[PDB]
């Protein structure tokens, strides 16, 4: 006889963007003056996840 | 600068129309509700509320 049987093959993931200074200091301007010199932190996060 | 897509941060800022609710401990003197009363003792036999 003849006998069928399927199988699956991952080829992609959901695509994750994350905006690093809206997590971190969501609102808050003094936040925002402190993270203002941790400098190429969240510009490495950001070219990493493109 | 290049051809590309950039995400670019919007802000938005709320300062106004805050609540407080409290759960406040117990009820008020009510101090004004006295001093409004209507007999008023002379200077002979005063009273005294605590
Ligand atoms: C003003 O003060 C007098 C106290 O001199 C309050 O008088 C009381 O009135 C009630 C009425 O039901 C009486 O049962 C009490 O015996 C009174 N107290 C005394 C000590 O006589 C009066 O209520 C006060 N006014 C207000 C608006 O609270």
């Amino acid at each position: 006889t003849i006998a069928g049987h399927e199988e699956f093959i991952q080829t992609s993931s959901p695509k994750v963007t994350i905006d690093c200074s809206a997590f971190v200091c969501s609102n808050y301007a003094a936040c925002h003056d402190l993270l203002s010199e941790y400098g190429t932190f969240c510009d490495n996060i950001n070219s990493i996840l493109n | 600068p290049n051809t590309g897509v950039y995400d670019l941060s919007g802000f938005t800022v709320k300062p106004v129309a805050t609540v407080y609710r409290r759960i406040p401990n117990l009820p008020d003197c009510d101090i004004d509700n006295w001093l409004n009363n209507v007999s008023v003792p002379s200077p002979l036999n005063w009273e005294r509320r605590i």
